[PDB]
């Protein structure tokens, strides 16, 4: 359950590949796929994103939301080596989700298995264990007090 | 995972960092009392329970503080080698079992106090790995308490 | 005994050997190795800590507490009141075990046969003076 | 203005510039130490994320967050529609703060400045960076 | 299926990857890593061998038996009667576990996604032909 | 066939092998080397481009156009309309030459026997899925 | 001299620089159209001559652009090895000989367009070596046209 | 001590030596039967207890022999990593617990048979380390039998 | 304010910062080039040790001397009584010069700035340094 | 008599050890010991330091004076490689002692042998010759014109 050093390094690698700092087109493919399942396994959840053209994944309004998330995760994944900072970020990200009527702790588990399904399809030789160990470390922080 | 080779390495590093070639061998006391003060605050435990009952300027309590920081150092510097660390911890365990007033819930309090102070002194402190390991050490000492 | 200045040499040299050293577990184990080789009569004096096998986690655990104690004392050499107290604590932790004066005298030989090898410089006297200061404290 | 080719050069350089892990902090501080220099009167807007102690966790998160957003825009520079939406949110996230008009211009100068020091002034295309950095700010400040 | 010659390429290439490899435990663990990443539905199919943690001694023990079995078979590829028997033994060791044809088909994808990376040369076909020969034997 | 995600793996892995590779001329020549070794019946199918000698400037020129085409397509995998058009262009450039379905099927075996060796990671499926996507486009 | 080992090396470098590990495999199109637009301007040639007659958003012309940038890449990446480069170029030559509307004077126009755009995107561009080599490539393709 | 890092290393070496890049993948059988024959002799155990009851030329017994040499190889090649070796052995243990006719006194017989044959084939065989380790492996398999 | 733990962190970092031999000059100039920048009107106070030619022997001695004193204070931070006495002397050594009140604040900013660049902003504790650097100045300027 | 390059390097080493840039407690032990002898071999000298609680070595007022000296020597010892600068310093230090009614050239010889007695007790494998060669180089500069 502890996202170790060898874990973050290993996860930062998985996420290093399958990622493009130049073009957002890929970040979106990843995000969309994540959401694809997310909703597919919790229709009710899709409602939380009415504030975004969720009904139309292929819509700017939505793909824009993808970037934010994909970016938010990437921003946290990179702090994974500098805990002190990460905390502030997760703390932040947290309050933002609290500010969202609905989204509760549980939801992050669906989102958890959501990524857990998409990653192996984007990054080569992805190491599930390390990702599951650290994706929690992060998610827990956001869903905390939520 | 829970405090792995790397975590430990960094801990042992950052710890030997708080106690580098300039600080160590001078004021483990300043750090030590800082630990306790932070301990008493969180644990709520009564300082009137250790040699000289606190009193930062009590010859007894000082020696006491020293012996605590030492123990912590002995255990920390051995996180890389599991086998022998367990032994070191069990020994500590036994020592505390024989002291009416040591709750496992408190051992971790004292353990978290070390981490926290380390971070205050060493801003770089990998507060994630520290807790990961200080958790392990806190388990061996307060095991069954 | 261990005066203000002789404390300096020692503290720095202990750091230079014990500090700089690779893995204390070896340095620590190595120490007791000598103590036994210079006074076999003591090897059995540690029948508790699994001396039968010095490479054991059990025994190594012990050597560490000592090189650890040996360390928590040298740093307190300047703090008379503090180290006196600590020494008292220790001296009494050795009450049970039947220890003669040859054991401590042997311990010093052990400590001073290990340390110099790890240094470029090592003050014979200054060390003995302080080991004494400690040895006494831990017995009488 | 921010021609497609610029977006190209801007996307590329920013990639190189935008370090990895805590290297982003390197860049991060770079743009901040500057901004807070030429315009000290601006450190007050960050009294919450502790703009006073740039090296603190609060502000470091913050700093990093900023580079995050700024990375979306760059990465989105090709797709105008999504970019608009990205800028819209950012805009509403600065809509509250009493940010001075002359703040964004300064920030842009500090950023374009940081990236330059980071990617090295190997014929740094100031026109491309400014032409594009401005297209960004526009949606945020306005 | 796996003819006299296609058996050659394979045997030598398995030695070249699995043989030459550093620590089988990693190579072995790496294999199952893929099988899961290309068919997550199976990861739980090993709920017994402590799959929860692939770095466990428990799980690694399993991966070894497989890369080990996978090995004790390739060397027997020329021995029709022998390998048939062994395969029978194995196929039946998989009777209990509910295995579909996508699992084995996934296994092959796992094995053939690992092996090539460790070589300079790797014959796509020849391998598939033989993995088939084995896969079939271990099911029907 | 070659979905949004399977396109990712492939694009990155092609860059990792073909991109990182030393001299494409060798990588390119190596590719056709296999195609022939896994389907000799095709070696003569390139009687034009001086196949008699694969180390020739003439032949190498050809291999490059292919690994080059193979490259100008993978990067267009996300652009449906674009790659479809390009593929159409190509498929028709192969009209004259009598190509069966075993040739393309062989080509894929060639491409997928070369690529993995140059990587640390290589997704069997994802690749086949996309080679298919391309293969089809270049024939029907 | 005319596009020597070093020139080529730098060209191939700077080209693989415009198409590094971040840009290549995403917008060869953005670069490609940029090439053409710059081409049409200088050459004066009629865009209504290629698949989809220009129209940057024409599925055909795009594929077309792609195939052009590709060819250029195949040739560039082979400037170090003369022998095989000549072959590659001759092949291109043949392809254009069979297209009523390709003047040697234009081939160089398209070739100079690549260099120019490369420089715009990659400010570092050794515009001296590029022209030295793009001259060579422009000769092989428009040879006799 | 009992089969330490070095012992194992040599064992795993000499074993991978009997099965080098020329022998392994050809006649593990020739070696395998040799093992059994030597087993039957010492253990006294009845060959009429394994698949095909011995009969060196029995398709079943062969497969059987293969599976035995394999198991041995899996365990041997893992002597360096204790943690996982224990697991591997326990698994074997379980498999034999479920076979009426396996005595701990025999497990070692089979284990000593491997060592002995290894030495016959590989004269260099460090017969001291081998027994040191094969002793360990013989304990895990016949544990409690 | 300057908590014991700060003194700890301040003693440590300053150790690392305070170079060896002429490396101290590195730090030395660092704090000076700064001070004399933000406050050029301050170079006049050193017309004797040649504050104009920072690289001269006169000022280099001087610069080094300053770091000397500043090292005593740090090294003495634990023992208040001795520190007072140390600050007293320093104070009487600045009692003459027409040093501007806004001089010490500046100096402290330049020092705390130098040390930071020197030990690297690895989460530099500005509060600890300032909290302590101020405890120092107080006894000198007043 | 010439404090050579190999000498200063060697002395800077001796003084590198037996020294703590973190805590003054040691600098004082050293200083005190130096003064211990100094006076012990020139009672009359002790008078020069009436301006400091010399009568009570263990007094703040005094230990403070120790730091100054120990520091002054350390400041000069580090300039030992940059002569030009050193001169300025010694020149300085000099004028400060001239400003002290009493202290005359001779006194630095007692102070000389004073350190010469204490150092071997603080730094390991101390090289007397190099220290005597360079301690002069420095002392001479301060006692010059004094
Ligand atoms: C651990 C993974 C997650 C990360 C890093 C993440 C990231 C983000 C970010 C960066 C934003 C935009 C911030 C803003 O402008 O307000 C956001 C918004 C949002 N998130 Fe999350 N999030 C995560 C998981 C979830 C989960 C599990 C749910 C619930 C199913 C959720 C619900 C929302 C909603 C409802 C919004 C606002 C939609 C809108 O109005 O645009 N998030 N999230
Ligand atoms: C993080 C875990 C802890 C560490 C590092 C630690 C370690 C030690 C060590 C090394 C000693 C000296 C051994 C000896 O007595 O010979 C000691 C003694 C002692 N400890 Fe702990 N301890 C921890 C937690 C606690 C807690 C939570 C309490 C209870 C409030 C406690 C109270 C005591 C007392 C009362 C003594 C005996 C003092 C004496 O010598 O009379 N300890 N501990
Ligand atoms: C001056 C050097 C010495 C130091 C610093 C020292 C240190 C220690 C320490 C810290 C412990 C463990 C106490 C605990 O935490 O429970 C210990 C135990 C012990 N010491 Fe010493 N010691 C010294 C001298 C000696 C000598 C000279 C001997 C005999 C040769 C000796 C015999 C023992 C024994 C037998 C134990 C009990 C361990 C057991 O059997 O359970 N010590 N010592
Ligand atoms: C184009 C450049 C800029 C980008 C990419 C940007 C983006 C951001 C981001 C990502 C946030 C965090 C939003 C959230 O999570 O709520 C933020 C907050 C903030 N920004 Fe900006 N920003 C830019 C320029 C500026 C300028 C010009 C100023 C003024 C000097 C400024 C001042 C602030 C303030 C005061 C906050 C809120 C601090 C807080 O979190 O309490 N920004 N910005
Ligand atoms: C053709 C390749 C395969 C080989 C050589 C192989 C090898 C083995 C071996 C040697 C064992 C351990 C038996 C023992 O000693 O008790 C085993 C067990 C097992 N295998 Fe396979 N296997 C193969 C295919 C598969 C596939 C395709 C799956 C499913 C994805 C599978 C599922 C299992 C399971 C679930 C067990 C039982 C372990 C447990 O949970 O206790 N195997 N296999
Ligand atoms: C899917 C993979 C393939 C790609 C991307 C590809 C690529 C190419 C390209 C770019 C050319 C040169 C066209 C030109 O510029 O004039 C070419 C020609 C040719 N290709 Fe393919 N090709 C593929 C499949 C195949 C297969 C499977 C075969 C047969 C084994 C084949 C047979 C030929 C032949 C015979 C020529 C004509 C060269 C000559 O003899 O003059 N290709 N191909
Ligand atoms: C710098 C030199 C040039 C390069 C890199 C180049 C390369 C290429 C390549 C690789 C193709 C695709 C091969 C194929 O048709 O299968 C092509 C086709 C073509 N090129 Fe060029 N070319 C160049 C200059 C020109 C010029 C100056 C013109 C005339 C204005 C031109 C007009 C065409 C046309 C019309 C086609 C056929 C489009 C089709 O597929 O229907 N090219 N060229
Ligand atoms: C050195 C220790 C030994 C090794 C390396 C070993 C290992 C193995 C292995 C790997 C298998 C195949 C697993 C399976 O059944 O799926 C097996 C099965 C078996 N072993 Fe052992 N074994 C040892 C000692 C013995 C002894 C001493 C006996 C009794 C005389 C014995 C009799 C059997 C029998 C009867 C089977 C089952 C054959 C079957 O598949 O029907 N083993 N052993
Ligand atoms: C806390 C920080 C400071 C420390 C540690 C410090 C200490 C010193 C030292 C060691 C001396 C030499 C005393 C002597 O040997 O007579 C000195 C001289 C001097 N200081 Fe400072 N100082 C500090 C800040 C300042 C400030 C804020 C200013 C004004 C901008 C200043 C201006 C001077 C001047 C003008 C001299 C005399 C120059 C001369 O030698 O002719 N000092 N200081
Ligand atoms: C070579 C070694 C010496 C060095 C580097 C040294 C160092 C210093 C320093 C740095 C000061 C403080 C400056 C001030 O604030 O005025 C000082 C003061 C003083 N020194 Fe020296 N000194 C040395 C030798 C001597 C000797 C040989 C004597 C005479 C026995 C002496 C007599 C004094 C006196 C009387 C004071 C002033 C005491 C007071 O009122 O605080 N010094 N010296």
């Amino acid at each position: 359950s502890c996202c170790s050093s060898e874990d973050r390094a290993n996860v930062m690698h998985n996420w290093d590949a399958a990622w493009s700092a130049a073009y957002s087109d890929r970040r979106v493919a990843l995000a969309q796929a994540v959401f694809a399942s997310l909703f597919s396994r919790d229709a009710a959840a899709q409602g939380l994103f009415s504030g975004v053209s969720a009904d139309n994944p292929d819509s700017a309004d939505f793909r824009a939301h993808c970037v934010r998330v994909v970016n938010g995760l990437d921003v946290a994944i990179n702090m994974l080596n500098d805990p002190a900072v990460l905390n502030e970020q997760l703390a932040h990200l947290s309050a933002q989700h609290q500010a969202r009527a609905g989204v509760a702790a549980a939801h992050f588990d669906v989102m958890a298995e959501a990524f857990a399904e998409v990653m192996p399809q984007v990054s080569s030789c992805f190491s599930s264990d390390s990702w599951n160990r650290c994706f929690a470390r992060i998610a827990n922080g956001i869903s905390a007090g939520l | 995972e829970c405090c792995s080779r790397g975590d430990a390495e960094v801990v042992i590093s950052e710890w030997d960092q708080v106690f580098n070639a300039a600080m160590a061998g001078s004021s483990e006391s300043a750090v030590g009392v800082a630990i306790f003060d932070a301990f008493f605050a969180s644990s709520g435990v009564s300082p009137s329970m250790f040699p000289g009952g606190g009193d930062s300027n009590n010859p007894e309590f000082l020696a006491q503080v020293s012996r605590v920081v030492s123990g912590a150092d002995i255990a920390i510097n051995s996180l890389t080698n599991r086998a022998t660390c367990d032994s070191l911890l069990s020994h500590l365990n036994a020592q505390h079992r024989a002291i009416s007033g040591v709750t496992g819930a408190a051992v971790t309090h004292l353990s978290q106090a070390i981490s926290s102070v380390v971070a205050q002194v060493l801003p770089s402190a990998h507060i994630d790995a520290w807790e990961y390991c200080m958790a392990y050490i806190a388990a061996g000492i307060g095991a069954g308490l | 005994v261990c005066n203000r200045l002789e404390q300096i040499l020692v503290k720095t040299q202990w750091a230079q050997s014990y500090g700089e050293a690779e893995n204390r577990a070896a340095f620590s184990r190595d120490l007791f190795s000598e103590l036994f080789n210079i006074q076999g009569s003591s090897r059995a004096l540690f029948s508790g800590v699994g001396v039968d096998d010095m490479n054991s986690a059990a025994f190594t655990a012990h050597c560490l507490r000592v090189t650890g104690a040996l360390n928590r004392l040298i740093s307190q050499l300047d703090q008379q009141a503090t180290i006196n107290a600590d020494l008292a604590h220790l001296a009494g932790q050795h009450a049970s075990r039947n220890l003669d004066a040859s054991n401590f005298a042997a311990m010093g030989q052990a400590v001073m046969s290990v340390v110099p090898t790890h240094l470029d410089c090592f003050n014979q006297h200054a060390w003995g003076e302080c080991y004494e200061r400690i040895a006494s404290g831990i017995s009488g | 203005d921010c021609t497609s080719l610029n977006r190209l050069l801007v996307k590329r350089q920013w990639a190189e510039a935008y370090g990895e892990g805590t290297n982003r902090e390197l860049l991060g501080n770079r743009i901040w130490e500057d901004l807070f220099a030429n315009m000290p009167d601006a450190r007050g807007l960050f009294s919450r994320v502790n703009g006073n102690d740039i090296d603190s966790s609060e502000f470091q998160a913050h700093s990093l967050r900023v580079l995050g957003g700024l990375d979306m825009c760059v990465a989105s520079l090709d797709d105008v529609p999504v970019l608009n939406a990205l800028l819209a949110r950012l805009n509403s996230q600065h809509d509250s703060r009493g940010i001075p008009a002359a703040g964004y211009p300064a920030f842009v100068a500090s950023a374009i400045s940081a990236v330059r020091a980071t990617v090295g002034a190997r014929s740094f295309d100031n026109d491309a960076w400014n032409s594009c950095m401005n297209q960004i700010v526009s949606g945020i400040s306005g």
